[PDB]
RNA sequence: AGGACCGAACCGACUAAUGUCGAAAAAUUAGCGGAUGACUUGUGGCUGGGGGUGAAAGGCCAAUCAAACCGGGAGAUAGCU
RNA sequence: GCUCGCCGGAAGACCAAGGGUUCCUGUCCAACGUUAAUCGGGGCAGGGUGAGUCGACCCCUAAGGCGAGGCCGAAAGGCGUAGUCGAUGGGAAACAGGUUAAUAUUCCUGUACUUGGUGUUACUGCGAAGGGGGGACGGAGAAGGCUAUGUUGGCCGGGCGACGGUUGUCCCGGUUUAAGCGUGUAGGCUGGUUUUCCAGGCAAAUCCGGAAAAUCAAGGCUGAGGCGUGAUGACGAGGCACUACGGUGCUGAAGCAACAAAUGCCCUGCUUCCAGGAAAAGCCUCUAAGCAUCAGGUAACAUCAAAUCGUACCCCAAACCGACACAGGUGGUCAGGUAGAGAAUACCAAGGCGCUUGAGAGAACUCGGGUGAAGGAACUAGGCAAAAUGGUGCCGUAACUUCGGGAGAAGGCACGCUGAUAUGUAGGUGAGGUCCCUCGCGGAUGGAGCUGAAAUCAGUCGAAGAUACCAGCUGGCUGCAACUGUUUAUUAAAAACACAGCACUGUGCAAACACGAAAGUGGACGUAUACGGUGUGACGCCUGCCCGGUGCCGGGAGGUUAAU
C-alpha cells in the first residue's frame, strides 16, 4: 500500500 | 452627550456612549468621499507588520481639507458629520463661491458659523492663519508641520497645541504630549481645540465593540510558548524575564527616538 | 468528513495551469524538467 | 461575400438519423453535419449555393466525440458540427 | 435595543453507547452548546518553511508539523542491530 | 399489475461547482455489481445537446495580479507609475402553449421585446483620455398595500355505491391562462418655473455648486399590485376510435367569487441606531480643442445584423470530494394539505423510493428497544446511563442583586367534546345600494356575503382531554473564571486563551514599530483623546514596605578604554 496506519499506543507501562 | 447604557444584558452593562445629537443624520457628501478597503495590518509583501488589525465595519474616506488654502474667500458650517476615519467629528463647510469641503470640527463650530482662512482672518475659532498672524499663548490645531504641508499636529478629538514662544522665523509650540518643538512661523493653524472632547470618555463595553473597529486580540507573551514570544514557557506563570517586545526589545521604558535630524526642532522632550 | 481536495478549474488552471508555468522563471524549469522527461501532461491543462 | 472555396469546404455530409428524417419531414429542416469553423453565415451561404435552395435560419450545435475503447487502447472520437438548415417555403432540391 | 432569551435551518462538539480488520484513517444514535453575531457561508484573492498564520494548543499550513512537501548534496554518518 | 411499507423543508424538483456521455434506443452477460441477473451508471453499436433575448464571451470595475518607462537590487530578481487584467459585484432584450426515446425560454405555434449598422425623409449645433449627475450600496425594526399560494362556496362534468344508510347542506374531478402593450393606483421622494450674477467643479460650460429677485403654488420622479388587452386564442375534466395495446388521433363543458395569506414584491422605501455602511462603466447632461454647408445629433419609416462557445445527464449524489455503487462532506433556488407558533413535529400531496444477498430458526451472548412486584442511589469514582420534567393561559414566586435581574424561581389551577350565550359572538374583510366630486384604480355612508378567535354557563364520555409526536427536572451550599466568545482538525472545551476595563512604557510623524540587502510597504491617507509593546483582566473595596541584586532611565567630574 501507501498508507500505513500508525499503530495503536501500547499500554503505558509507565 | 456621554451616556450609560442599562445593564439590560452583560456588554451592554458597562457600555458608555457619546451620542451627539448634532451630528448629520443622513449620508455623507459623496463627492468628498472615496473608497477606503482595509489592510488586516499586511504590508506590500502581505505580511502581517502591525499586529491586532482586522475586520471592522466598512467605512469610506473622508477627503478632509487639512492644507485650510482656500484664503480670504469666507466659508459657513452646514453640517457637522460623523467621520469613521478619526476621533474627531468632521464639519461640511461651504465656501462663498459655491465650494464644499470638510474640515475637523474645532470644540464650539455649530452649522451656521462663518470660518476663513489666510493671513487677515480673524482670532475666531476654526479660522486658519500662518502661526505669526496668530498671538503667542493662543490654543490651536491642524497644526503644519511644514509651509504647505497640510497640518499634522492635534488632530485628534479634544486635542489642541499651545503657542507658547515666538522667536524669529520659528515658533515654540506645546504638544499635546507635553513636548516644546519648534516650528517655522508660516506653519499654519487653526484657531480652537478640536471637537468631540468627550471622546475619550467612551466605554465600548464589550469585546466585539472593538471587534468592529477593526481591532483583534491581543495574546499576551506570557500565554506563549518560548518559541513564539521572548516571554512565554514555564509550568504555569511564570516570567523571570525583563519584559520586551516580541522581537526582544526592551519595552517597559527604553527610549526608541532615533532621528538626529529632527532633533535641532524639539526644544524639549516630553515628561 | 471534507475532504483536502476541493476541485475548481479556475483555481487549477490559475494555480499550476501552463501559464502561471511560464509566468515564472521556476516555472518554465517545472516544463523544462517535464519536457525533459518526456511527460505527455505537460501541465493540468485539460 | 463568402468565396465559393470557402463554401465548398462548409459543407461536410448530410446527417441521416430519426431525428432528421423527421426534421426534414415535419419542420423542413436538413441536418448537416458541417466543418468545424462553419460558421451560421458560411452554412448558409453554402446551401443556398450548392444546394440552390433557399434557406431561412441555420442552427448549429457541436457534437462532442465519444471516448470509445477499441481493443485495450482508450480512443476518442472527433468533435464535429452539426447544423440544423431551416428551408424557406419551397422544398429540398 | 441587546456579543438579550427559548428554539429549527445552520455552525459546533459536552455526555453516553455503538463502532474500533468500522458504514467511516474521527463516524453513527440519543441527548448537548451557540443560533443578529467577536455569527455563519459561497466565490475569488493574499501571507510560505526557521517562514507563514495562530482569541496561544506548539495549534494549523493538503489524512504529514518542536520546523511541510518534492528533488538534490546522498551510497550523509551509524564505535549500533 | 394489484396490494403493502418509506421519504415528502426530502429520500421531491431545478441549478451552480465538480464530473464528462454516466443521457436515450437496440443488443450482450465474460469481467464489473459484495448473491442471481434476463437487469444496470457494466460491454458493444447507434442516436441525442438547435438561442439576437438563458449563460459564457463582451463592456465595467473590487480584492488582488501583471506591469512600458521608473526606482531598487551580486545575478536571479523586488516594488511600482501609466496601463492592463481580474467576479464572487454593475451593464440591452421572451413569454405562454405544443412537441422528442432522448433538447428545448434554443425546435414549432402564437404573441413580443432589445441593441446596433445602413439607407430615405424631416428638423437641427455636434463634438472628449475632460466637468457634473447617476449608477451607488449598512444593521436592525415596524407597518401598510399586495401577490404567489391555499380554503370554501358557486359553476361544470361524472356518480348514486361489494356490508346498514346515501337524490343530498351527498361523493369525485376540474374550475388554468404568460411576457408584452395600455392605465396609472396603495405608497415613497421631492416645492416647481423664470431671470440675473459668481473667487468653485485643473480650461470651458447653457450642466453642477453658490447668491439674489420675482412668480406660481403645483409640478416632477419612483412605484408593487389590480384592471383592460394579449386571449371568439391556448389549455382544459371527460368523451369518442385503433393498435405497435406503450400510446396515436379527434372533440371538449365550466373555467367565477369570497375569504385567508407569505420569509416573496412595493422596499435600493420608511423609522431608528452606530460600528457610519464598494468601484467603474453603461446611462443622462455640459462644454474644450475641432468641424460648423460637412461631419454629427434628434425623430419617424425601411432594410440588415445580432457572431462564437455552453446547452445531453448526475448534481445531499451509485455520476462531485471521500481508494468503494462508502451511514461522511457539498453552495444556491422552489417549497402543497391537516394539526401546529413554526422551515419543529406527526400523517399525507405532487413526486420519488423499499436502501443489490436471500430463506429459515426463534439457544447463549452482543446490539437497539418495551414493561416490571416490593424497595428506591442501597449502584458507582461519580445518579454514568436511564427514568423523570416538559405546552398554553391565569394565579403566585424567596434570599441575594451590579436594580437589569434572580425568575419559566419555586408552587398551583384550568384544558376534550356538545349545546347555549350568539340559527357564530367580539373582531377582520367587504358587495350592492345611496350620495359627493376638483370622475377615477376617487371620497363618504352603507352593511349583504365571507371569515372568525376568546370566554362564560350548562351538559356529556373516558382511568386519563397540553391524551400521540413534540415538549425545562427542581431546589440548597461552595471553588474558579466577571460575562457572550476562543482553543489542542483526530483522547484535554477547561480554572486555559480572549475580553471590555486598568496601568506602565515607547512614539512629534520621514513616528515608534514590523516586513524588506534596498526601493518600498504596513502603522495610516491616522497625528499623542493617536498608534505600538508589555502586564493585568468586568464591577466593588483596594493595591502596603524594599532600588541591595538584575534591567531600564538620567548624569558625566574622574578612572579604564578601539580604530586612528
Ligand atoms: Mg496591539
Ligand atoms: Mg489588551
Ligand atoms: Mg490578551
Ligand atoms: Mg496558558
Ligand atoms: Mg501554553
Ligand atoms: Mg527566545
Ligand atoms: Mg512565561
Ligand atoms: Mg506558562
Ligand atoms: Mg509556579
Ligand atoms: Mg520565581
Ligand atoms: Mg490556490
Ligand atoms: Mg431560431
Ligand atoms: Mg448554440
Ligand atoms: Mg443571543
Ligand atoms: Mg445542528
Ligand atoms: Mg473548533
Ligand atoms: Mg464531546
Ligand atoms: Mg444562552
Ligand atoms: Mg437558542
Ligand atoms: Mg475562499
Ligand atoms: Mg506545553
Ligand atoms: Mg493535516
Ligand atoms: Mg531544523
Ligand atoms: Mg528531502
Ligand atoms: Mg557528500
Ligand atoms: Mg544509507
Ligand atoms: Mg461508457
Ligand atoms: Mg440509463
Ligand atoms: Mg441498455
Ligand atoms: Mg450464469
Ligand atoms: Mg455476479
Ligand atoms: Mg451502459
Ligand atoms: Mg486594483
Ligand atoms: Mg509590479
Ligand atoms: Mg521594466
Ligand atoms: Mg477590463
Ligand atoms: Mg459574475
Ligand atoms: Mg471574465
Ligand atoms: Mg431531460
Ligand atoms: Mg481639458
Ligand atoms: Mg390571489
Ligand atoms: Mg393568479
Ligand atoms: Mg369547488
Ligand atoms: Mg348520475
Ligand atoms: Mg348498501
Ligand atoms: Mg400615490
Ligand atoms: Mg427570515
Ligand atoms: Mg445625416
Ligand atoms: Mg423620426
Ligand atoms: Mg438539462
Ligand atoms: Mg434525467
Ligand atoms: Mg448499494
Ligand atoms: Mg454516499
Ligand atoms: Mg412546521
Ligand atoms: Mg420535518
Ligand atoms: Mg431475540
Ligand atoms: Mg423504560
Ligand atoms: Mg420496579
Ligand atoms: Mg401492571
Ligand atoms: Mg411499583
Ligand atoms: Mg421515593
Ligand atoms: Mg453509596
Ligand atoms: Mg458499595
Ligand atoms: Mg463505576
Ligand atoms: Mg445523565
Ligand atoms: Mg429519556
Ligand atoms: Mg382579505
Ligand atoms: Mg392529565
Ligand atoms: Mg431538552
Ligand atoms: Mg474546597
Ligand atoms: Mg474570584
Ligand atoms: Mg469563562
Ligand atoms: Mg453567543
Ligand atoms: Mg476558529
Ligand atoms: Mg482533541
Ligand atoms: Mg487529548
Ligand atoms: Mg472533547
Ligand atoms: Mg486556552
Ligand atoms: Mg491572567
Ligand atoms: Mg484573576
Ligand atoms: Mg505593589
Ligand atoms: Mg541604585
Ligand atoms: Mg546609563
Ligand atoms: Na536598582
Amino acid at each position: 500500500p501507501v498508507y500505513i496506519p500508525r499503530p495503536r499506543p501500547p499500554h503505558p507501562r509507565l | 452627550a456621554v451616556v450609560k447604557c442599562k445593564p439590560t444584558s452583560p456588554g451592554r452593562r458597562h457600555v458608555v456612549k457619546v451620542v451627539n445629537p448634532e451630528l448629520h443624520k443622513g449620508k455623507p457628501f459623496a463627492p468628498l468621499l472615496e473608497k477606503n478597503s482595509k489592510s488586516g495590518g499586511r504590508n506590500n509583501n502581505g505580511r502581517i507588520t502591525t499586529r491586532h488589525i482586522g475586520g471592522g465595519h466598512k467605512q469610506a474616506y473622508r477627503i478632509v481639507d487639512f492644507k485650510r488654502n482656500k484664503d480670504g474667500i469666507p466659508a459657513v458650517v452646514e453640517r457637522l458629520e460623523y467621520d469613521p476615519n478619526r476621533s474627531a467629528n468632521i464639519a461640511l463647510v461651504l465656501y462663498k463661491d459655491g465650494e464644499r469641503r470638510y474640515i475637523l470640527a474645532p470644540k464650539g463650530l455649530k452649522a451656521g458659523d462663518q470660518i476663513q482662512s489666510g493671513v487677515d482672518a480673524a482670532i475666531k475659532p476654526g479660522n486658519t492663519l500662518p502661526m505669526r498672524n496668530i498671538p503667542v499663548g493662543s490654543t490651536v490645531h491642524n497644526v503644519e508641520m511644514k509651509p504647505g504641508k497640510g497640518g499634522q499636529l492635534a488632530r485628534s478629538a479634544g486635542t489642541y497645541v499651545q503657542i507658547v514662544a515666538r522667536d524669529g522665523a520659528y515658533v515654540t509650540l506645546r504638544l499635546r504630549s507635553g513636548e516644546m518643538r519648534k516650528v517655522e512661523a508660516d506653519c499654519r493653524a487653526t484657531l480652537g481645540e478640536v471637537g468631540n472632547a468627550e471622546h475619550m470618555l467612551r466605554v465600548l463595553g464589550k469585546a466585539g465593540a472593538a471587534r468592529w473597529r477593526g481591532v483583534r486580540p491581543t495574546v499576551r507573551g506570557t500565554a506563549m510558548n518560548p518559541v513564539d514570544h521572548p516571554h512565554g514557557g514555564g509550568e504555569g506563570r511564570n516570567f523571570g524575564k525583563h519584559p520586551v517586545t516580541p522581537w526582544g526589545v526592551q519595552t517597559k521604558g527604553k527610549k526608541t527616538r532615533s532621528n538626529k535630524r529632527t532633533d535641532k526642532f524639539i526644544v524639549r522632550r516630553r515628561s | 468528513m471534507k475532504r483536502t481536495f476541493q476541485p475548481s478549474v479556475l483555481k487549477r488552471n490559475r494555480s499550476h495551469g501552463f501559464r502561471a508555468r511560464m509566468a515564472t522563471k521556476n516555472g518554465r524549469q517545472v516544463l523544462a524538467r517535464r519536457r525533459a522527461k518526456g511527460r505527455a501532461r505537460l501541465t493540468v491543462s485539460k | 461575400m463568402i468565396r465559393e472555396e470557402r463554401l465548398l469546404k462548409v459543407l461536410r455530409a448530410p446527417h441521416v438519423s430519426e431525428k432528421a428524417s423527421t426534421a426534414m419531414e415535419k419542420s423542413n429542416t436538413i441536418v448537416l453535419k458541417v466543418a468545424k469553423d462553419a460558421t451560421k453565415a458560411e452554412i448558409k451561404a453554402a446551401v443556398q449555393k450548392l444546394f440552390e435552395v433557399e434557406v431561412e435560419v441555420v442552427n448549429t450545435l457541436v457534437v462532442k466525440g465519444k471516448v470509445k475503447r477499441h481493443g485495450q487502447r482508450i480512443g476518442r472520437r472527433s468533435d464535429w458540427k452539426k447544423a440544423y438548415v431551416t428551408l424557406k417555403e419551397g422544398q429540398n432540391l
